[PDB]
């Protein structure tokens, strides 16, 4: 019927909204390349800072995939 | 920029009444051309400048039709 | 040649030859060439000239397509 | 016959031989594309 | 092509000779220069500098503080205060120092001289993490 | 002849210096691309 | 009604593209002189410089093609360039023109790599540092941008000067509708009009430089 | 004798300290006005003509650059060169540096002189080092090194092919070669 | 689209395959940079 | 700039041909109007 | 602008602690030496 | 053979004189202005020339040249005699 | 009917909006790995700006998300 | 009906659009990271730049949520 | 009717294209803020190109705000 | 009728397209104030450059304003 | 028809991915002004290298052009 | 019928998200680019993070496809 | 009928991806440019990772061409 067709159009609409943390993440690890790169004694706290920004990005995009699977079997 | 009147107030002009018996003197001697056949003399160096003043005043008249309807492109009808 | 001959059989006593008309041609080019271009001081208008033939016959195959674009009926 | 094989084709022998050899191996390609395109339609 | 002049103020390790590539650790970070670097001029703070030679090879030292210069023309000057090889420096001496500094840091009030004492905790940690 | 008359004919036989390699570099430009 | 300006030109029924087409050499006079004209001093120093540009990167294998490099770009700029003037029919902006610029030379060029040189020509399709488990999906990677190289190329200057045109002639439509309403509107338009052919001349240019400089970027990869 | 061993590597380091200044043509302040002359001599006479010649360059050069308009305070790190330019010049000075000759002149000596030359306050517009160049055991010629201020060096054009420069970076680099100059001066006049 | 017309396509082909690898590359053949003079 | 005047011959064609000119442009107007405007009539 | 340049610390002050601390950790076969050939004995007036 | 040192002597970079000169005549010097005033009439009058988003895009490519001209014109003149003086100034050194 | 359907395409075209949450905490982050890895002494004040940027992103995405559940379950 | 339908999906559609003040604050205070991390001495005047540049990205994004409510209840 | 619902629909879609804009006054000033705190002394010149750039990206986002009303009033 | 109604749709989807020029014009003219604040004396050229930048990034742009009346009027 | 009416829908959205490549080309002009202010003796090996990614850039723009004319005209 | 309809419809909304991986691997790779040039000596480690930050970002970029399966063939 | 029109939207909404490709080459080859006035003598490798960088990024481009043809013509 109408309910699931538009089920289906609105997984693929909310999934869309991944493309912001594959981008961050992008940022995040390049940005720690280049840190790297300027001051490699601080490698250790970099990579704690680089985790935790991968933590928080990626976060959000889970949070698209969960409406995702919210509106593909939910509701 | 005032030199367009002065070769226009000189040049084009119509004819004065003067010059109609001249109008028709060269009338009669290009038909007196026509007449004869001496236009197959002509080299076309002159055949072509009397066909470039032909469409010249051709050009004319439909200049006149343009100022007949009061406008350019087309009748506005 | 032209601008001098007043009879038709000027138009019968010239070449009409494949070779004929490409070395009418050449000499065309050749004196176009060397009256407006190939001479040191030359102008712009040596390469102007040949855009504004270009466009205009670009404009002469471009007309049946405008035909349909005209503004007034008559 | 005569000022085609000398002024065409002796200054591109050098080419036409040589360098261009895969281009021509390319337009060989070029042309089965170009056949194949024409024909589905 | 590069010019490296790696000198002391009272020795000279290399004075216009070829090496392919050094690195240096300037006060705005670390960098490699090799030839046509951008030109740059700079001032170090204590660290390694890796010099490798066009054979290849390394040789590592230990600079204070100095002043490095890339310049157009390909030459490189590095003019450190306290240029010294590895060998020459121990390892609990440093680590003493360092965590005697520290402990005067937590005690020290005063601004410039607590800066002071960072600077020699500073310079005492590139060295230990620079040993091992 | 002033070199305004000159064909690079001309002047390759007057300055035979100047005649490209054409058996060093058998293609276009005949010479190298650094020299072109 | 609006695609009239790339529908095949004919002039009393006859294919007028193939004048179109040779045309353009016929502006690039040659002359053995040792000092020439005006036209021919500037075009000489543009081949001049245009070749030290794009062959001086080549080894001597590559630098053979120079020729054939430097008439690619002499040829698309300048049917680029007449494609600008009125009621022109500009022959790059045919899919079919673009499609026989491309795929003859890439393939040669890709050939080229895979008659000798073969076994880089092999390695290549997988990066040098790659990790272990990426080695096999990324060569399907390479591989499929090896296949897209060709197409990309035609399109990249197929489009580019087709939308070009269009925009033109559409602002042009534009300035000719507000003529008869807005005199100071029609030359606002103008203006946009003024500024977006100044674009298309030098994107066409651009254009010429670029399908040159990749095929040269694929020959070099390929000897 | 040991002065001449140590003389040649710190003649090195001291002249790749202005290779800078050499190879992008710091071309001084023409429009500034306080200058900075700092004079080299030793604490021991009886030594020959050094402190007279240097002494007689420094009075003559401070005496034009008053006479031009611009406002000289004049250093002299030695005793001697202190006392023989002290009676006439006394209005015109910063500061004076005792016990220097007596030992070699190091690196520690030259960082000291920085220090009390930068904590003086005095922030001089351009200055002039004058020493006595070692040319060879018979023969010495007084020399005038140019040292530059932080706004001439940042405000020189050549300057701009050189990247990551700041007020910050230029500071610090001025600093270090103001004691680098000094340095290889000091170790220029004991010999 | 009439670029997708493939029926015209020979027409734009075969000219070009001239223009682009006979007479342009003729006439760069007598673009010649001579050495210089000593 | 001096004056280059048009030849007596030019007067005598040019003047003729521009009043016959003009005469019948305007005729040709009056000519074509009428039915032009009875056929904008007839355009429903 | 490091913390010791907004401390008041000028670059020659920095090079003097970072040469001294590096002195310092030398071992004691050079440290002698070493500081002898980079001890200070101007004196200020 | 050496080459002339001037062109034809076009006006208005797309007639050349012999026009005027060779209607001059016949119309006097007004003539072919007149001429071409009264073609160009005929022409958007009988709509052999549509009036069109092509006219706007002419007269943008128009203006474009003949600044492109008006501007850089000479200088691109003075380039190319420069290249040729320098060259013949080599080649007369080099003899 | 219609009205649930579009209900569901337009939840997850709102929730498309978290990429732009999700890529500015990417760069928030990076940038901080890179001004740590410069000057590690301002390490508390660069971490304190670097939580007042990340919450003004994410509050930008939370807003998104709120527009969805507005759209979801409000009306 | 087909209207209140077409209201929700062009609301989602419209509250997209803030994607892109998520992604430009996250850059202003990515820059501002660096910038501090620079010349912490300019603290003050770098900030009053942040406030600014971040004023600027979420006014339109603001928009975009303006644009969601005038389709989701005004009309 | 279905075309006051595309119409809708339509200007949703249209003005997620300010998202650009976002983004771009985002860089601008985040870039405006590193490249004072490098020079402090251009500062003026330097504002001017902020503004500059500014009118720009926002040009293009009032585009899509305009093309929004375009469809939502005009037709 | 249906068509109508999509080629309103269609034209607020196309215009969407404008957020990428939005967005690179920022950023081309962010980089203009950092390159200018870098060494002032190559501002000549180097807003010469920038108008390059300009010039294409809005380029696109109008190619997709183009394809929205390409769908709104023309067909 | 329905055909029709989802080529227009299909067109539009298909021209939306023309804003990568705005974003894109802005960033390679920008990048451009800042390598030329930082050695701009490299001037045209940097231009080079401009014009090459510029080209692999508005590359992927006019596929997405192409796709946007394959279905409106095409089929 | 409806359902395939709007399979179809979900699959391609789904697949737009790896806009998102695409220009995170970009972003990652420029980044290695100037980190490289910058401390050419670091060359292997800093590798060593490229292919990690690669592998989370295009991980992401996967996931999108996933679904995009998910919902063309699965259900 | 229903499907063919579905198609063709997928198509559109699945081609939209290829946004991301066209930013992540566009920052790839201005940080090439960048990197590059930075330390000209390591060109030869940096154009290699340039390179590398590039195919990784257009890959995900092409991927999302590839669902736009499979959704297409394939099913």
């Amino acid at each position: 019927d109408i309910d699931t067709a538009a089920k289906f159009i609105g997984a693929g609409a909310a999934t869309v909204g991944v493309a912001g943390s594959g981008a961050g993440i992008g940022t995040v690890f390049g940005s720690l390349i280049i840190g790297y790169a300027r001051n490699p004694s601080l490698k250790q706290q970099l990579f704690s800072y680089a985790i935790l920004g991968f933590a928080l990005s990626e976060a959000m995009g889970l949070f698209c995939l969960m409406v995702a699977f919210l509106i593909l079997f939910a509701m | 920029l005032a030199t367009f009147w002065y070769y226009a107030k000189v040049e084009l002009v119509p004819p004065t009444p003067a010059e109609i018996p001249r109008a028709i003197q060269s009338l009669k001697k290009i038909v007196n051309s026509a007449q004869t056949g001496s236009f197959k003399q002509l080299t076309v160096k002159e055949a072509v400048l009397n066909g470039l003043v032909a469409t010249e005043v051709l050009m004319w008249f439909y200049v006149g039709e343009i100022i007949g309807k009061r406008g350019i492109i087309g009748y506005d009808v | 040649e032209v601008k001098l001959g007043e009879l038709p059989s000027w138009i019968l006593m010239r070449d009409f030859s494949p070779s004929g008309i490409f070395g009418a041609f050449q000499r065309g080019y050749y004196r176009y060439y060397n009256k407006y271009i190939n001479v040191k001081k030359g102008s712009i208008s040596g390469i102007t000239m040949v855009l504004a033939c270009y466009v205009l016959f670009s404009y002469s195959f471009s007309y049946k397509h405008l035909k349909h674009e005209r503004l007034r009926k008559y | 016959l005569q000022s085609i094989i000398k002024n065409i084709w002796i200054p591109m022998k050098p080419y036409y031989t040589k360098v261009y050899q895969e281009i021509w191996i390319g337009m060989g390609l070029m042309g089965f594309i170009v056949y194949k395109i024409r024909a589905a339609d | 092509q590069m010019s490296f002049t790696f000198a002391s103020p009272t020795q000279v390790f290399f004075n216009g000779a070829n090496v392919r590539q050094v690195d240096v650790p300037t006060l705005t970070g670390a960098f490699g220069i090799l030839a046509a670097h951008v030109p740059t001029l700079q001032v170090l703070r204590p660290g390694l500098v890796v010099v490798h030679a066009e054979d290849g090879t390394t040789s590592k030292y230990f600079v204070s503080s100095g002043s490095i210069a890339v310049n157009a023309d390909s030459s490189v000057q590095l003019l450190a205060e306290e240029a010294v090889t590895l060998d020459m420096l121990d390892l609990g001496a440093a680590k003493a120092n360092l965590e005697k500094a520290q402990a005067e840091l937590v005690g020290t009030a005063d601004e410039a001289t607590r800066a002071e004492i960072q600077i020699r905790i500073e310079a005492n940690e590139a060295l230990v993490k620079a040993l091992e | 002849i002033p070199f305004d008359q000159m064909t690079i004919e001309d002047l390759n036989e007057a300055f035979p210096e100047t005649k490209l390699d054409k058996k060093k570099y058998p293609y276009w430009p005949h010479q190298p691309i650094e020299n072109l | 009604n609006l695609f009239a300006s790339f529908i095949a030109p004919t002039i009393l029924g006859l294919p007028a593209a193939v004048l179109i087409i040779l045309f353009p050499p016929l502006l690039i006079p040659t002359s053995k002189y040792l000092i020439n004209n005006r036209l021919i001093t500037t075009q000489q120093w543009l081949i001049k410089l245009t070749s030290k540009q794009m062959m001086t990167m080549h080894n001597t294998k590559g630098r053979t093609w120079s020729l054939m490099l430097v008439s690619l770009i002499i040829f698309i700029a300048t049917t680029n360039l007449l494609g600008l003037l009125p009621h022109s029919f500009t022959p790059t902006t045919q899919l079919s023109m673009n499609l026989a610029m491309a795929i003859p030379l890439w393939a040669g060029t890709v050939i080229m790599g895979f008659r000798s040189k073969i076994k880089n020509a092999l390695a290549h399709f997988l990066p040098q540092g790659t990790p272990t488990p990426l080695i096999p999906m990324l060569v399907i990677i390479e591989t499929i941008s090896l296949l897209i190289q060709p197409m990309a190329l035609a399109v990249r200057l197929t489009a580019n000067i087709t939308a070009g045109h269009l925009l033109m002639h559409l602002i042009g439509s534009a300035t000719l509708a507000m003529s008869t309403i807005n005199l100071p509107s029609t030359l606002i338009i103008f203006t946009i009009l003024i500024l977006l052919t100044i674009l298309e001349i030098a994107v066409a240019l651009i254009q010429a430089y670029v399908f040159t400089l990749l095929v040269s970027l694929y020959l070099h990869d390929n000897t | 004798a040991r002065a001449e061993r140590e003389l040649k590597p710190a003649r090195i380091y001291g002249l790749g300290s202005l290779a800078l200044y050499e190879k992008a043509d710091i071309k001084g302040p023409e429009d500034k006005k306080k200058h900075l002359l700092i004079g080299v001599s030793s604490d021991r006479g009886l030594c020959g003509a050094i402190h007279s010649s240097i002494a007689k360059q420094m009075k003559s050069e401070v005496a034009t650059l008053t006479a031009a308009g611009k406002e000289v305070m004049l250093v002299g790190i030695g005793d001697k060169i202190r006392g023989i330019l002290y009676r006439t010049h006394s209005d015109q000075f910063l500061v004076a540096f005792k016990e220097v000759g007596r030992k070699p002149p190091t690196f520690g000596d030259a960082s000291v002189i920085a220090l009390e030359l930068l904590n003086s306050g005095y922030e001089f517009d351009e200055g002039s080092i004058i020493f006595n160049k070692f040319r060879s055991v018979i023969s010495y010629k007084t020399e005038e090194k140019p040292i530059f201020s932080l706004n001439t060096v940042a405000s020189a054009d050549s300057m701009s092919i050189y990247d990551d420069i700041d007020a910050d970076v230029l500071q610090n680099y001025q600093e270090y070669n103001l004691a680098n100059i000094i340095y290889y001066s000091l170790k220029e006049s004991t010999t | 689209m009439p670029q997708l017309n493939t029926t015209v396509w020979p027409t734009m082909i075969t000219p070009m395959l001239l223009t682009l690898f006979l007479i342009t590359q003729l006439k760069m053949l007598n673009t010649n940079y001579h050495l210089p003079p000593s | 700039v001096p004056p280059v005047q048009v030849s007596p011959l030019i007067k005598l064609g040019r003047y003729s041909a521009l009043f016959l000119g003009v005469a019948y442009g305007a005729t040709r107007y009056n000519y074509l109007k009428p039915r032009a405007e009875e056929e904008r009539r007839i355009a429903a | 602008v490091a913390y010791w340049r907004q401390a008041g610390l000028s670059y020659i002050r920095y090079s003097q602690i970072c040469a001294k601390a590096v002195r310092d950790a030398l071992k004691t076969e050079f440290k002698a030496n070493a500081e002898k050939t980079s001890g200070s004995n101007v004196k200020i007036v | 053979p050496p080459l002339p040192e001037y062109g034809g002597k076009v006006r208005y970079g797309l007639i050349p004189e012999e026009f005027f000169q060779f209607l001059y005549p016949k119309t006097g010097v007004t003539g072919p202005y007149v001429l071409g005033t009264g073609l160009i009439l005929y022409a958007l009058s009988k709509e052999i020339y549509v009036i069109s988003a092509e006219t706007f895009t002419a007269l943008s490519v128009l203006g474009v040249m003949v600044y492109g001209i008006k501007k850089y014109g000479p200088f691109v003149a003075d380039f190319a005699d420069k290249l040729n003086e320098q060259k013949l100034a080599q080649l007369e050194e080099a003899k």
